[PDB]
């Protein structure tokens, strides 16, 4: 049977190590071709028996006005008998289903085209320099900030026996490949070579966003270990799963208009692949494809108008006749239609269930928005340009920036600095001071002492719900985080919106049995973003750490306790840069970027209560458990 | 325990968890405690079927909901109509379930349903009883226990020692019991009792009820499960209905009453019969015939019916009978359509989904 | 009911300078593949890393004996076949009671090449651990290796060594039951 890429991609590796050449061009050669045909497989057959039965629909059998549950009855047999038909297809298809699964890390390796290093390694340790090569400009086009492979380009460049056209790309895609050549053509002023390559573009284009979107229907993803408090039914769980896919499918294009040689997907794609054609059908001297462009464009984007100007000149060189007749193209109307309403659905489900939806689209219609969601982004927008004013104000009268991001309002009162981020010795810093009352630290700290020591907001809910620990603690805990999450945001100047990420109460106890000839830190100095290194002090914002972390808080409950403080460490992970003392109602909250390294000492006898906070600025990145406790919340005490 | 029950009104003293209360139940059951345990244990039965009633009104709508015809537009695209739908659904049931009572305590596990539908309660329930000087609540529950439950040594030998003693001879009564069911059973008395009137109005208000609680049933099987895969779409949203096309099964024979400790096979059939033959005796043929075109539909091996049809079939031309007066009833062909359809699904579904990768230890 | 084994794998202990015995355990190939290939190249030994002269660092009473590190022996190594760690595949089977193994992960899609034979019936680790074997015979072997005096880290003070593995072929898949033992 074909083996999966891991094993062989292990094998390469351990090949490598020892020194066996053709060992590791084998292995690696085999596990690219093995990972291709099993994509290849898994397209061809899903869109294959997709296709074999289609979902009929029954529009002619009316239901029984009457006999209402036998109507119902048999309007969900049928397409339950559909859908087994259809899955028994799969099944018969796919056959093993464990050759399909690989591990994060191993997709991440694929992704950035390490088995090419390896390859053009032992290609230029075999003398077989053109694969070399090649190898190498596949690899140095996936990674363009490494500077070894631009030397050993240059090598093979000036070392005879290396030719120009010889720089083949072996990984990216076909689309994309004559969209890039073809605007390179366009811009030396040659529309005679730029309109082949854009129609091709244009073609694979549509190809590829089919192929793509049916490689969509994959394994549902559960938070963690929330699979064993999973308690739904068969038509809530089918409805979750299928708008995971929709919002699976919905994101492919943002992904077939990115290249790793950019920062940025590129900026509405498919009407800017129409723009250049007309641009450049109107240089060549064909007008009538020039002016179906341009319709098919302003079908996107009604209210452009350069392009209604484009359109207008058009239309006066030609007749009117002709530019009557002719109109745009079929597949943008369906692309556009299907589009659509896929999108109407999904803002329903966010409206309804909550679950967050950000529009890759740009020439959406405000008309597919429900009026609730209008009216959130209505209220952000007049947010955001209120923000701005301050600045401005700030900025006229006037390092920067530890005054034109810092220093908020903190609305609750009762609430004071005790440390600014200047005596703080860094930037993004603050020490708050009264937060909260000692009723609150004492219910939270009965709360914790109960039932223990991470315990969420939801899970303590829940608690609450059954009797076991206090309902009256378990809002007033939901009361502060929220109160904490508003005050992060305002005191740090933040114009977007900041979103919940985790939370959890713990508790911290010290065994007085272990302390003996404890001399090593409890808990390593590190940061939040990215993963901290201990010999080049430099971290990587990669998935293995939690990249999409912004903020951090902690605030303390008690100050009942010795040792275990809370101090700041500059990147040697050695020199301390500044240390604060728990206390009852100390919130710190600083930035998780790599300026912030931060580390806890070892406590001694005693208790530490205190409940860490880390927020998103991204909406795709939020608690998926806080609107779970949002409905909680709402149904329990507002009936 | 269910005389005071009230599904609209209900003491909101007693709203506590059913978990919490099967707990304090037994509790003070194994603390030598009788009455506090029978007062628990009632509650519990009262919590459970007040769970069933919620779930039952719950999908009384939402399920049973017509649609708004959609725009033109969306005709083409048939898969995005049917998840639209399916997403307008799950959004009513949601809307639906917060506003009950019934669904804001805490949720039961799987376990403690599966023991409350196997009526593992009315073992300690009568003990108890029997324990307090409630010895005809004591047999009720024997009897209640043990119609379920006809194959249990223990539960037999305390019927035998119950039935021994004297006077508690006549209150065999059935402490889960339906409304069809004594329909049914005053129905085929009065048929016996050669009156033809009573047992015809009888059968006919007993067959929408049945109706009703089996459509009821199969709504209600639609639950959870256990994660213990994780699949592709498809595959693993056609594992899920296998489960409860497993659960919906059941449904037809556990609700058919047993009578003499035997059930009564054929129910519907036998209900179809009695009307004809009912009607018959009065010379209503205008209302015989459809009842033995759906007896033939159920049981299509018949000789007697066969010959009545045909008999039927030559005179019709002189009680002016027209020609579709000779077809089925409605609710008899959605009930035979829902029944082929699950067997012949669940038969399907066995030899080309359910996984092989288990055997029979020997 | 029950699972069909399709591989066996022995494995041979020696407790200080002594000999114990046999363990012969079944794993179930059809139901979770993927672990049971894992186990069965480090156990044969294809790759050159594997089981052979490992030990066991846990010998928790009355919990389990937990062991397969071959890298470094303080539990703080091991490696499988597919690269480092791969992830859980299905949790089918539960912890039915004694003598059912299991893979020790570190926390989610952690798997990596320690088992650990359980003892008694641990039902609390159920959807957190897959099980992928079952001891069919040398139970008293486990039994004698799981007494054996500790300090109070649960490293025993003798070394236990797994002199020698290797894998025996089964011609038909039997179903076992679904019990303790
Ligand atoms: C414009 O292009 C189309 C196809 O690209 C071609 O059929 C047509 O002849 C062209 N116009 C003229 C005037 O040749
Ligand atoms: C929590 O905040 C809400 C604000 O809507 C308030 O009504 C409620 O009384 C608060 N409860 C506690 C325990 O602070
Ligand atoms: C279902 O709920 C709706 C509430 O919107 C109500 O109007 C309707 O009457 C309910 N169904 C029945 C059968 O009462
Ligand atoms: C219901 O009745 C029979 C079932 O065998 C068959 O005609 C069909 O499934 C249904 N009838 C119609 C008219 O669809
Ligand atoms: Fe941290």
């Amino acid at each position: 049977g074909m083996v999966t890429p891991d094993l062989l991609f292990a094998e390469g590796t351990a090949a490598y190590a020892r020194g066996d050449w053709p060992g590791v061009v084998l292995s690696m050669e085999r596990a690219l071709r093995s990972r291709a045909a099993l994509r290849a497989l898994r397209l061809r057959c899903r869109t294959q028996c997709a296709a074999d039965f289609p979902w009929e629909l029954d529009p002619d059998w009316s239901p029984s006005p009457a006999q209402a549950s036998g109507a119902a009855a048999l309007r969900d047999l049928s397409f339950f008998g559909g859908l087994l038909r259809r899955a028994a297809c799969l099944r018969r298809c796919l056959g093993p289903p464990a050759a399909h699964s690989l591990s994060e890390e191993m997709e991440l390796e694929f992704r950035k085209r390490s088995p090419y290093n390896y390859l053009q390694v032992a290609y230029f340790k075999i003398n077989k320099l053109e694969k070399a090569v090649a190898a190498a400009h596949t690899f140095f086009v996936g990674n363009p900030e490494h500077m070894e492979m631009q030397q050993n380009l240059d090598y093979y460049q000036t070392m005879s026996g290396v030719k120009e056209a010889d720089f083949k790309d072996l990984e990216t895609q076909p689309h994309m490949q004559e969209f890039r050549l073809g605007v390179r053509l366009y811009s030396e002023e040659q529309p005679q070579e730029a309109v082949p390559h854009l129609e091709a573009a244009l073609q694979e284009y549509f190809v590829a966003y089919e192929e793509c979107r049916a490689l969509c229907e994959g394994p549902y993803d559960y938070d963690g270990y929330n699979y064993l408090e999973y308690n739904a039914d068969l038509f809530q769980a089918i409805t979750d799963h299928y708008i995971q896919v929709l919002n699976c499918k919905q994101n492919c294009v943002t992904e077939l208009a990115s290249h790793p040689s950019r920062e940025k997907p590129f900026e509405d794609f498919l009407p800017s692949h129409y723009n250049y054609l007309q641009f450049a059908y109107y240089n060549i001297g064909n007008y009538t494809q020039a002016v179906e462009c341009a319709k098919t464009y302003l079908l996107f984007f009604p209210n452009d108008e350069v392009m209604n100007q484009n359109l207008a000149y058009y239309a006066a060189m030609l007749g009117e006749e002709h530019t009557r007749s002719i109109g745009p193209r079929e597949s943008a109307k369906e692309y556009r239609q299907r589009s659509l309403l896929e999108k109407e659905l999904l803002f329903f489900a966010y409206d309804v269930f909550g679950i967050p939806f950000v529009d890759p689209d740009s020439w959406t219609p405000e008309e597919v928005i429900p009026k609730r969601l209008q009216e959130k982004q209505k209220s952000e927008r007049e947010t955001a340009v209120r923000i701005s004013q301050e600045i401005g104000n700030l900025m006229k009268e006037i390092d920067v920036s530890r005054l034109t991001r810092e220093g908020g309002p903190l609305l609750y009162e009762g609430i004071s600095l005790t440390m600014n981020s200047k005596l703080l010795n860094g930037s993004q810093r603050v020490v708050m001071d009264g937060v909260i009352s000692d009723h609150e630290c004492q219910e939270l700290q009965r709360l914790t002492n109960v039932a223990a020591y991470g315990v969420t907001v939801f899970k303590a809910l829940k608690l609450g719900q059954e009797g076991k620990v206090p309902l009256q603690s378990a809002h007033l805990y939901y009361n502060v985080t929220e109160k904490v999450r508003r005050i992060m945001e305002s005191y740090f100047r933040l114009d977007t919106p900041l979103y919940f990420s985790y939370s959890h109460l713990v508790c911290r106890t010290a065994i007085e049995e272990v302390q003996a000839e404890r001399k090593d830190d409890s808990h390593p100095v590190h940061v939040d973003n990215c993963i901290l290194n201990a010999e080049t002090l430099v971290c990587v914002k990669e998935p293995p750490a939690y990249t999409f972390r912004d903020y951090s808080a902690i605030l303390y409950l008690n100050g009942d306790f010795d040792g275990g403080n809370f101090y700041f460490t500059e990147l040697d992970a050695k020199t301390v840069t500044a240390e604060v003392q728990p206390q009852c109602g100390r919130a710190v909250g600083f930035s998780s970027g790599t300026e912030n390294p931060h580390g806890v000492k070892a406590v001694t006898r005693g208790q530490r209560c205190a409940i860490a906070l880390w927020f998103t600025l991204d909406p795709r990145h939020s608690e998926r458990d806080r609107v779970q406790a949002d409905d909680l919340v709402k149904m329990l005490f507002s009936p | 325990q269910y005389e005071r029950y009230s599904f609209r009104s209900f003491p909101r003293d007693e709203l506590m968890p059913l978990e919490s209360a099967y707990r304090h139940a037994l509790d003070k059951y194994s603390g030598e405690h009788w009455a506090e345990s029978v007062g628990y244990l009632e509650i519990s039965l009262r919590l459970h079927r007040l769970l069933r009633d919620s779930e039952a009104f719950c999908h009384r709508n939402c399920s049973a909901a017509p649609q708004p015809e959609p725009a033109a537009g969306l005709a083409s695209y048939p898969e995005l109509r049917l998840f639209g739908g399916l997403l307008r659904r799950a959004h009513c049931l949601k809307r639906c379930k917060q506003g009950l009572p019934a669904f804001r305590q805490s949720q039961p596990s799987r376990e403690v349903l599966a023991d409350f539908q196997r009526r593992e309660p009315y073992k300690f329930l009568q003990f108890a009883y029997f324990k307090a000087n409630n010895l005809p609540k004591a047999i009720a529950a024997a009897h209640t226990f043990l119609l379920k439950h006809p194959d249990d040594e223990m539960m037999k030998r305390n019927m035998a020692y119950y039935k021994s003693l004297p006077g508690a001879e006549d209150y065999i009564k059935d402490l889960e019991t339906k409304s069809y069911e004594s329909l049914f059973i005053r129905a085929v008395r009065a048929y016996n009792g050669e009156n033809w009137r009573t047992s015809i109005t009888d059968m006919e208000l007993a067959l929408p009820d049945f109706f009703k609680a089996f459509y009821e049933c199969l709504a209600a099987c639609e639950g959870s499960r256990e994660i213990k895969d994780f699949k592709d779409f498809y595959l693993s949203i056609a594992d899920h209905y296998v489960e409860v096309l497993e659960c919906k099964i059941q449904c037809e024979e556990n609700l058919t009453p047993v009578i003499g400790g035997y059930p009564v096979e054929k129910f519907v059939a036998t209900m179809y019969h009695y009307l004809q033959f009912a009607y018959y005796k009065l010379n209503d043929l205008k209302n015989a015939a459809p009842c033995a075109v759906s007896y033939l539909l159920f049981d299509q091996n018949d000789k007697v019916m066969q010959q009545n049809l045909v008999y039927y079939q030559y005179h019709r031309d002189t009680w002016g009978l027209s020609d579709e007066h000779f077809q089925p009833r409605p609710e008899a062909v959605q009930f035979f359509n829902v029944t082929t359809l699950q067997k012949e699904l669940y038969d399907f579904a066995k030899e080309n989904i359910m996984d092989d990768d288990e055997g029979e230890v020997v | 009911k029950g699972p069909k084994v399709t591989v066996k794998v022995y494995f041979d202990l020696r407790i200080g300078d002594e000999d114990v015995g046999r363990v012969i355990f079944g794993l179930f190939g059809k139901t979770v593949p993927k672990t049971v290939d894992n186990f069965v190249a480090l156990a044969t030994g294809e790759k050159g890393f594997g089981y052979k002269n490992s030990k066991f660092h846990r010998v928790i009473k009355d919990f389990m004996i937990q062991g397969g590190d071959f890298t470094r022996g303080d539990g703080t190594g091991g490696k499988s076949i597919y690269g480092e760690r791969f992830p859980d595949e299905n949790f089918k089977l539960k912890h039915y009671g004694p003598g059912w193994v299991s893979m020790a992960n570190a926390g989610k899609d952690t798997n990596g090449s320690q088992f650990f034979i359980t003892t008694v019936k641990t039902a609390w680790l159920d959807g957190k651990h897959v099980v992928f074997g079952k001891v069919l015979e040398g139970m008293e072997v486990v039994r004698k290796v799981e007494s054996t005096k500790t300090d109070s880290r649960d490293k025993p003070l003798k070394d236990v060594i797994i002199a020698d593995c290797g894998k025996i072929e089964v011609e038909k898949p039997f179903a076992i039951a679904k019990e303790a033992a």
